[PDB]
């Protein structure tokens, strides 16, 4: 089935009824858009009857109307939002996907937002005959570094010249939220009256509607600023930040750390930072971080966070935020080196 | 009074078989014919034919329950108690419909309290000697023997005191009848 | 599972002890459900419900059997655990029961057999106390566990224990080879890593867990001297994992053996492997080891949100950070 | 089916059930005279007595001879105590019951009066399973039920039962039952049996009756069904797994040895026949603590490792305390973490590879 | 029966200790510092309820508002019998609805139909539905210049902070075995039951603070007995002896004793009576050697003359010794669970001790 | 009698009124009183920001009888109406039982219905997070195509139960933590308007001690007050705060630390007589090693909201080395494994201290 991009969902949307434009995608802010689009040239196509209603995981199932003559009295197309189950619809749904394709659709103009589906259900049976009529809107974000580009366009969403400075800084630190990133444009254009944005702008009042990411902590970090990471997490606190994500977040990087260390150390930094993945931005702080964490005294590090997971995770023990302290210093080991009693 | 001395047999029928039994039942079928066996019965009436395979266990006690001494008759009629019964039941407890009665000698009488307010009393009549029986028991219970109780003379006999109260008809004794009194 | 041959014996004197009423209506196997049981359970019922006749049989024959085999019997029951859960929940319990004050209602003793009473839940147990204590009639309840473990002991209290070990590595070896191809080793190797049962023995040849044994332990060899254990991740890294680390559980188990000077192994599997544990690696570091394999095979299961990796990973590490002197080296206690 | 003894032994007076004086004494006491709560609560482990003691009780309330420290046999209502109905009384499991649901409907009954009993007699067990709210919900009419109304509370814990609760219950705590007064009141009983008792077995038993004499009953039943008649010593000895074998210390010398593989090839064997580790290790456990003792004294032990004395003796003195100690404190630790280990006969070799490491 | 309700307090007299929590209200009964809102905490023991009663009580009469230590009029009699009518008392059973709280809400709209102040009173919140205690914030927050709501919450910590920050708290707080002793004594004084100091400390004790707890304990001693409270009855159903026992015993260890230690390791195992408690018992008394050592200060309640063999145990022993034991000791607390046998167990720890004395271990060769 | 209670207002009840969370109120009138307004929105942010205090005023400027002024407007009566139910075109029609399908069809068949004083419907929906599945199928079909005149204006305090497409579909706004300064301005203004005496420093102390909530800031100024006989009295703030604080283990980690021989079991004492958790105090004791510990490995470590406390840990980071911050620590460590087994945990916790006068 083909995929589309939302940006280019009028393709299929306006040459042409399509069956099931199922936005699987995962950006809100892509899903957002490539929803409204359908419905809205849908509306105007003679399918103002829209109702909307979720396939729950639940067999669900209920206006399967599709062509029966019932109506003269509200005659219409109608049409039918999904939101889909987790992975996509299921048995019984896909049982009930499955007829529609079979049928006129008629009234039920379909329209499956959601994500992506389970491959099972791609190749069930329902999701095989719409196919064809239907659309796949691709809704999945940018990379980092497809993240700017967008930015960029998308600063002329709002016109305002945005500087590419800022968005870069927006690209980083939004690195993948175009959604928020969308509404912070938005908070800081009212704000002033100007609204422009602009790097120096964004600095003095920055949307407190849109997140400062773990990697301001993290690659403060990887530098081994063992201070400036710790200063991001005093924010990262008084922000509120469930524990959970900050260990989750720095478990991604530091065990990318491990592998990567034990590759690197003969082995040009950074490439790696994007043969696998560390940020552009980061590669540098990462390849640093190899050389600086050797992975002996980096060891010991993995066991104390384990342990704090742990601590968490099982006991929820909510001091994982003093054992954290530690293991900056523990990991770091310093910019340098200073590894010490685990805690 | 009717049967046989002929054996009885652990027939012990359920709850719904009684139920279509007792819809066999009415002047109409057949006369109500049955093989009491333990094993099963085999039941005759109208076309049909109703067989159990019994609950075969016992069937608890029913002679003990009759209550200590019910000896005051409270000859009364069963239909107009029904009635006076069931309007004191209102704005009497609203649960368990344990009605309180203190029934006047040969007049009756009745306080009927909802805890939640109100009250509801009635006067009626029993020809009823010895003194107020003073028991109160679930009249939800009740009802529906008087209703049961094809009978219109029912004298109860009761152990006035918060004791159990037989209620028979008095016109024969067939239909004999005994709840229990609600707290102490 | 399917009814072996090793269930029968059990059955005779049950049914013949049931028959006897010397034969406590109530009944534990012990063996794994998985070592037969369940069959075991069923061809009691088989009998039992129909009310028990014959001296001695599955019961092929019988109307109690055939509606039981139609399962239609109403006295007989299956009684699975509950599917809103998957543990046997009180209230099927509570039902099951309750149907049982109402007498037989077709006929013939009525089994109630718990298919894996080592799966019931506790309002269930609770609720099972009583009547499998207290004797309804014609009940005969046959009940199955892993291993007696899998139940609560009040409850055992009023079980009429037979046992029920698993068969001997022997024949759960040739039992266990029968059905999967792969050198008696890692027949034994895994049976033994089993703790012996069969029926456990035989689900390790199943899946590429003894692939992944294999796998595992080919890694490892890898793993040990480099003193990058952070290889085996993945080899254990599984559904399996716990398995997977209890492959190699038994293997550094082997190589404390050896550091107790024995020949003795659970994993017969390959012998070389664990010499070289003993030999990277002080026992005492192994034995430490040791311990922790287990005790992630645990966390794995037991760690709310832990990452299957993340712990497979700081593990290696550690290992690593071991086989590295002047880092401490336990030994497990306190 | 097929009957138990268990209950069959229960009491109808309070020899029936051994020990717990303090209850007993308590309770043919409280029985006697005025002092009957309608708040009890016999905590004691599965009809150890907690049970037992509610009976007794029971029958002497709804004694027909009123309130008696005894339950004056015979009465109706005490005989049919132990028989089905019995309208008094209403006994119950809130095992099965977990809901307060449960718990609600219970007080409402309490009201109907009987036609002919004189304490409407309420007897809980298992109250522990019941939910918060079921417990909480009881503490109204602990404190002024209605009359004839009462509580025996038999807990085996009351410790899934709150403060307040036994703030609110003469607690008779039932302490437990020593093996011997197990051991003796099956000797008894088994041998009121046919079925030729079997000492071996008896103490194989009274030991394995785990402090409750229902149990113990139980496990009875239980051997002779499966020796199909007959409690000897063997079927007994096996049934129970026990190891009458003096394993424990053989094992424990072959640390000592650093003998490594016949410990551990010993084990694997006895795993094929599932053997008990426990009993096993208890035992290993226990001769290096008497051994110690032996040290202290070698007769102000009240040891029972006498068979091996001259062993512990031996022991004993050779082995300083310390040391003696020290074994004692690894398997101790071992076999703590013995379970841990997911074959469980992985466990305990880990517990004595841990001694056997330690030599 | 129930001695455990029917002693409860109900004047200022009833209250024992927290005069200061009298003082207090007296005080702020007198001058009008009175908020709307009080929150009593503690124990169970002197009843989070019967200072609400006392305060209640003193907060409305039929003689205006003054401090009262007891009933007047009626109302505080009434107050404190149970039976007034702006009482409005606040508490859980099978009952754990939002619709309770509601109507409570509701009568803040009401003045006080015979109170000076509406009075309602809870016990302990934390049995109720989460919806209850926020539609508290509200009333409470801004709240009639007429109705008074006496809040108690065992736990300030159930109720919300905004309400709270207004709150004047009010903590109870546990009562001494000596207290109760000396309590449980003057109780058993006016019902004229038989004691004895040591059952009565075997009591006291027992109790947890818990006056009302140390109540029900007495009341299974009278009832295991036929009103007696001895010591045995007490000290059998509640399985406890003596730290003489122990102290007689630890005095053997120290001193390394085998034989002796022996003896009364049979001594317990004799009196059907527990292992660890015995384990306890020795801890407890090494850390008050050990304390004594320090100061010439603290020492038991079960001790009012063995004061001196503690005095002399804290000096002759190296504080070394003690800290060795006191940690053998607790050592084997933990681990008598996979001992083959707590005697054994017990037997093996003092074996350790010993093996182990800083005096000297067993005979080593 | 409650005397004063200002935990009622100084919440936003006008635009300018509340001198913290202007992160929001400036932007809302620049927005609002231009026509540059959403149909739909949302709120959050912890309480005391006056979380509603800002929906309610976002309407006014909707509904006011200047038209749609963001400007203030009291004569206009709309305006004072919107910041009560009154205003017909407001409706506080809650969440809270909002939450199954049938609760919000209705709501949807009034989306029918016209601003009948003010000039857009506003439907002030607040603590939304509460609603069923089925709930948010619904809500989101008056947004997707959306009706102008209703106003869904949203509050929260958990914008998370909101799906995507909901929050895609609404502007938020995020309001934040009122600080030291933002409170104790506002009350000292605030106070100074409303003829109440503020004795400075207890602003401070009271500012500094709730940041976050301006609500929070009134209504502990209403128990001071009530113990400052109607006066924000420094002496009413301290005291206050001592009613819900103490701390045993600072004072105890010094005089553990020095050796103090009976300060440490007066102390422990003390820490009995206003009780406290033997086994939290033992952690209690164990935090403030570790934080001049790392006082010692970073001043960072300090982080900037521990400005408050900074001079103290600093001080008694520098009056310590480290390594017998990790002795004691060691100690401690196990004196919490003790208290168990400890016949007191008390005594676990005094057993365990006069171990660490042995190392002083």
């Amino acid at each position: 089935m083909i995929r589309l991009y939302p940006e280019q969902l009028r393709a299929q949307l306006n040459e042409g009824l399509r069956a099931a434009y199922l936005l699987l995608g995962n950006d809100p802010l892509l899903l957002q858009e490539s929803q409204d689009a359908v419905r809205q040239v849908a509306a105007a196509q003679g399918f103002e009857e829209h109702h909307t209603f979720s396939i729950d995981p639940n067999t669900d199932w209920n206006a399967i109307f599709s062509l029966c003559q019932a109506m003269s009295l509200f005659a219409s197309r109608q049409t039918l939002l999904l939101l889909l189950p987790e992975n996509g619809p299921n048995a019984a749904i896909n049982e009930q996907l499955l007829t529609l394709t079979g049928l006129l659709h008629d009234d039920l103009l379909l329209i499956v937002r959601g994500n992506k589906l389970s491959k099972a259900q791609e190749n069930a049976a329902w999701f095989t005959a719409l196919a064809n009529r239907s659309v796949q809107v691709t809704c999945q974000t940018p990379e980092q570094a497809q993240l700017p580009r967008w930015v960029a366009a998308r600063a002329k969403q709002l016109n305002l010249e945005l500087d590419d400075a800022a968005n870069q800084v927006l690209c980083y630190c939004y690195e993948g939220n175009l959604l928020a990133l969308a509404q912070a444009l938005e908070r800081l254009s009212l704000l002033w009256p100007d609204g422009k944005l602009t790097l120096p702008r964004v600095e003095q009042a920055v949307n407190d509607a849109a997140h400062f990411t773990p990697f301001h902590w993290v690659d403060a970090l990887l530098m081994g600023k063992s201070k400036r990471a710790l200063h991001i997490l005093q924010q990262l606190r008084l922000e509120g930040s469930e524990p959970v994500i900050l260990l989750r977040t720095l478990q991604r990087e530091l065990l990318l750390l491990v592998n990567l260390k034990r590759q690197s150390a003969h082995t040009p930094l950074r490439a790696l930072f994007d043969k696998h993945r560390v940020w552009q931005n980061r590669r540098g702080m990462m390849g640093e971080a190899l050389n600086r964490l050797s992975q002996t005294q980096l060891r010991q590090a993995v066991q104390l966070l384990t342990r704090t997971e742990l601590t968490l995770k099982q006991d929820y023990g909510q001091s994982v935020w003093a054992e954290l302290e530690g293991l900056s210093l523990l990991l770091c080991h310093k910019p340098l080196a200073d590894v010490f009693i685990d805690g | 009074p009717i049967g046989q001395s002929l054996p009885s047999h652990s027939v012990i029928v359920p709850r719904k078989g009684v139920i279509e039994l007792m819809r066999m039942l009415d002047g109409g079928d057949n006369p109500l014919r049955v093989q009491i066996g333990s094993n099963n019965i085999r039941a005759h009436v109208g076309d049909f034919i109703f067989t159990s395979k019994l609950v075969d266990g016992r069937f608890p006690d029913y002679r003990r329950v009759l209550p200590k001494n019910p000896d005051k008759h409270l000859e009364a009629g069963c239909d107009l108690l029904k009635q006076a019964f069931a309007r004191a039941a209102i704005l009497s407890n609203e649960k368990f419909r344990g009605v309180r009665l203190y029934v006047s000698e040969n007049q009756l009488k009745i306080t009927a309290n909802n805890p939640e307010q109100e009250e509801a009393e009635e006067i009626l009549d029993v020809t009823y000697s010895g003194a107020e029986m003073e028991i109160g028991f679930n009249v939800s219970y009740v009802l529906d023997v008087l209703n049961a109780l094809k009978c219109e003379n029912v004298r109860m006999m009761l152990t006035d005191s918060v004791s159990s109260v037989q209620i028979e008809d008095a016109a024969s004794q067939s239909a004999a009848y005994v709840v229990m009194p609600m707290r102490l | 599972m399917r009814w072996y041959p090793w269930l029968r014996p059990d059955f005779e004197k049950l049914v013949a002890s049931y028959q006897a009423g010397r034969g406590h209506h109530a009944l534990l196997i012990q063996a794994l459900p998985g070592m037969g049981d369940d069959a075991l359970i069923y061809a009691l019922s088989r009998y039992l419900l129909c009310q028990q006749p014959q001296g001695h049989k599955s019961c092929g024959h019988c109307r109690g059997c055939q509606l039981m085999q139609a399962g239609t019997h109403p006295d007989y029951y299956t009684l699975a655990p509950e599917k809103g859960k998957n543990t046997l929940g009180v209230d099927a319990v509570r039902e099951v029961t309750e149907k049982l004050n109402e007498h037989a209602r077709l006929g013939g003793a009525k089994v109630v057999w718990v298919t894996d009473a080592a799966l019931l839940t506790d309002a269930a147990a609770n609720a099972l106390l009583k009547t499998l204590e207290e004797p309804p009639a014609e009940t005969w309840f046959f009940l199955a566990t892993r291993e007696p473990e899998r139940l609560l002991a009040t409850l055992r209290s009023r079980c009429r224990l037979h046992y029920l070990a698993p068969p001997p590595e022997q024949y759960a070896v040739t039992w266990l080879s029968r059905e999967v191809t792969m050198s008696q080793d890692a027949l034994l190797a895994a049976l033994r890593l089993s703790a012996g049962s069969p029926g456990a023995a035989l689900a390790l040849f199943q899946g590429d867990n003894w692939q992944a044994r294999e796998t595992l332990c080919q890694a490892l060899a890898y793993s040990v001297p480099s003193g990058d254990w952070y290889s085996l991740l993945a080899a254990l890294n599984h559904e399996q994992a716990p398995a997977r680390l209890h492959w190699l559980a038994t293997l550094l188990m082997d190589a404390l053996k050896r550091h107790h000077g024995a020949a003795q192994v659970t994993n017969v599997d390959v012998p070389g492997l664990v010499a070289e544990l003993a030999n990277h690696l002080s026992p005492s570091r192994l034995q430490a080891i040791l311990g922790d394999v287990c005790h992630i095979r645990e966390q794995l299961m037991s760690v709310t949100g832990i990452n299957r990796e993340l712990l497979i990973t700081d593990l290696l590490l550690r290992i690593e950070h071991y086989l590295q002197p002047g880092v401490v080296l336990p030994v497990p206690h306190l | 089916s097929y009957q138990v003894l268990a209950r069959k032994w229960r009491p109808q007076t309070f020899a029936d059930v051994v020990g717990q004086e303090h209850v007993l004494t308590a309770l043919a006491n409280g029985l006697s005279l005025g002092r009957i709560h309608h708040a009890y609560l016999f905590s004691g482990t599965r009809g150890v007595g907690k049970t037992s003691i509610a009976r007794l009780l029971a029958k002497g309330l709804n004694c027909e001879t009123g309130i008696t420290a005894t339950p004056c046999g015979v009465c109706d209502n005490c005989r049919e105590i132990e028989q089905g109905r019995f309208v008094d009384l209403i006994e119950i499991d809130a095992a099965s019951r977990t809901k307060v649901e449960d718990t609600r409907d219970l007080l409402d009954n309490v009201q109907y009066a009987p036609a002919r009993g004189r304490f409407k007699v309420y007897l809980i067990d298992e109250v522990h399973m019941l939910s918060r709210h079921s417990f909480n919900a009881l503490l109204k009419t602990l404190e002024e039920p209605p009359e004839h109304v009462k509580f025996l509370l038999a807990t085996t814990d009351p410790q899934k039962l709150p403060v307040t609760i036994l703030s609110r219950c003469l607690q008779f705590h039932l302490k437990a039952l020593d093996v011997e007064q197990i051991r003796h009141q099956l000797e008894h009983i088994l041998n009121e049996e046919h079925i030729a008792h079997e000492p071996r077995a008896l103490q194989l038993l009274a030991r394995a009756a785990e402090g409750s004499l229902r149990d113990a009953l139980s496990l009875t039943d239980q051997a002779i069904a499966s020796g199909d008649g007959q409690v000897s010593t063997q079927a007994v000895s096996a049934m129970l797994g026990t190891l009458d074998d003096d394993q424990a210390l053989s094992l424990v010398e072959a640390m000592v040895e650093a003998n490594g593989e016949r410990v551990m090839a010993l084990i694997n064997e006895a795993a094929a026949r599932g053997i008990e580790w426990e009993a096993l290790l208890v035992e290993m456990l226990g001769l290096l603590h008497r051994i110690a003792m032996v040290q202290l004294s070698p007769a102000a032990l009240g040891n029972d490792m006498a068979a091996i004395e001259l062993r512990m003796r031996e022991l004993a003195r050779t082995i300083p305390p310390t040391d003696i100690q020290l074994y004692y404190q690894t398997l101790l630790i071992g076999r703590k973490e013995l379970p841990y280990a997911p074959d469980r006969r992985m466990g305990v070799e880990m517990t004595l590879l841990r001694a056997l490491a330690f030599h």
